[PDB]
């Protein structure tokens, strides 16, 4: 899968 | 404080070979895919429905210096890894699960 | 979705032996007690300032069975363990973090 | 040459949690203290009588650091851990057993 | 009797990532690929030119019951990993490697 | 440490 | 990297 | 449990 | 290019100790030897049929920096060793298998 | 109780390979060899001056199911390995030491 | 070595 | 068992 990381 | 996400691995046997399915916290199929707005952890627990004897042994990624992922931790029974995400480097990362399977000596790889 | 919860295990040595100081997520001294309000997790790190190559080898309990706790995951370097608590069964456990050292082959116990 | 001294493990489930019962060579109930008066060994045989496929992981301590006991060696099928005690430091230490158990990823303490 | 087939994995770090190149018993550049016309083995030995403490834990598939390679062996040290392919089962599998590292507790995968 | 659950 | 098995 | 060394 | 054998290890049990037979890619009892005329790999499979649940550990020598095996890589099933033997030294080394069992805590040993 | 019997396992390097010397409590030079006349332990301690990072992985033996020892347990930074013999059975039985080494992946054997 | 056992 | 290098 994939992580996405919007600080 | 941080967040806490769980999602269910899933895995099927299909035309002889493993198929995952990634379950919410609804109990919906997903991609497994998580977008992090602040730090927190990521629980995956593995639901071993093949007959071959699979548990984690890791969490394996093509770019692992990224820093969109800490930290990955594994249970002793090979039925849940966790990742660690401080959500300090904004981005996107991708990984494949690792496990054991009982039949064979090869490790097992998600497709992606 | 869940909770998560970040303690930094910081351990000195004093008079030659291991002392435990919990910080919070602030940098506040706390005794490393967690109040499960929802599912979720808590995370310690390790910050070993003993110089005797201490790592988490798991975290133990005199009541394993009491629920409170679902699992406990750990990385390969030892310098975290995650708790898994779903927050079903209500109630109180008490455990100590259990560490290997490299100046002997005795492991270390947090005293509570 | 020094003596040896051998203690077996017994843990019971009462009320779904362990007891631990320790015996002597003589099969006589005892705390499992041992005094030590010239340098040797004990020997702790693991008698588990849980259904939790206990198994001996080490032997833990709050002052690892206080020369009482010198090493601890385990079996491969953790049902033995002995002591090595050179008998040349003075005084008194406590310990906790340290157990894994196959129902879940939690360690097992002995109470004291 | 067999054939053994020596490829060499070259690891790099560009852009602070992995890069995994294979070289051949003549010192080419490769794929790492290999066509088995016989029962044998393949043996692939790391060059970690990384500093950052790669060692194999073993090789990926996403189709591990496909019979292409019967079994993966390793040596203790992580710095070889050996397929047995006898070659009795006709067809096309790809691996990925899969690699511990000291900087962070993320397994590494080669990108296939 | 302690863990107190409240359901 | 990829196996060919042609027996 | 515990140990008493009389050396 | 190298060459690749391959060499089975029976494990009986007569008057209940383990006898330790090779077989070859014949089917022929042959005493496990193997000379070496280039570079290439020796692997031997285990063939246990005691009861005492054997697994290789690794392969054991008492001259082990004599140079004429490299490596040995091992199974995680403890099913396979195999050695790498790239024939650069010239000369003859003898090694003995090494085996856990799950009866004891005693490892096993080929008597040459 | 029984008694408890201490052997220092020296390993220096000869012609580049490993030389056994074993030593009693009285610092004489000995084979290593022990009578026993009642249930007790006897206590390896590894000396390693090779530089080649020797460490013990058990104590292996051609018989293993002779009942003469009725345990091996080893110390988590294998300098210590401990036999339990609780002389029930009269005989007679020999082994090899095992040890890991840090220079290849071939395991170490004493002679004899 | 060699393990002698006298019971 | 026994392994004779010829190079």
């Amino acid at each position: 899968p994939q992580i996405i990381n919007r600080p | 404080q941080g967040l806490a996400q769980f999602i269910k691995v899933n895995v099927t046997l299909e035309n002889g070979e493993p198929v995952f399915i990634y379950t919410d916290a609804n109990g919906q199929v997903c991609q497994g895919d998580i977008t992090v707005t602040q730090a927190g952890t990521i629980t995956y627990l593995l639901n071993d429905q093949t007959l071959k004897g699979l548990k984690f042994v890791g969490v394996g990624f093509v770019t692992p210096f990224d820093g969109i992922i800490d930290a990955v931790t594994i249970s002793s029974d090979g039925m849940l890894v966790q990742l660690v995400d401080l959500d300090k480097t904004p981005g996107t990362t991708a990984f494949q699960f690792v496990l054991s399977n009982t039949a064979n000596t090869l490790l097992v790889l998600s497709p992606d």
